[PDB]
């Protein structure tokens, strides 16, 4: 491909990444990230 | 892991096992072998 920076926008080149999520029965490895929230004691709490 | 005086046969007694550790590999696996190691002293020669 002959990327020049002087050429247009569908000429310019593009990093794309995709990110594929395979789903097996077998044990998860990539879990998301923990939203979490700050620990309050000695109050009746809905505590996950 | 625990120390032991005794050649010949299992001790008998009682003890747990806690687990160390938990691999994801997820394939399946029919059979398995053991690996044993060598031991040189400076005596030796080098050669097998």
């Amino acid at each position: 491909y002959g990327f020049q920076p002087t050429n247009g926008v569908g000429y310019q080149p593009y990093r794309v990444v995709v990110l594929s999520f395979e789903l097996l029965h077998a044990p998860a490895t990539v879990c998301g990230p923990k939203k979490s929230t700050n620990l309050v004691k000695n109050k009746c709490v809905n505590f996950n | 892991h625990t120390p032991i005086n005794l050649v010949r046969d299992l001790p008998q007694g009682f003890s747990a096992l806690e687990p160390l550790v938990d691999l994801p590999i997820g394939i399946n696996i029919t059979r398995f072998q053991t690996l044993l190691a060598l031991h040189r002293s400076y005596l030796t020669p080098g050669d097998s």
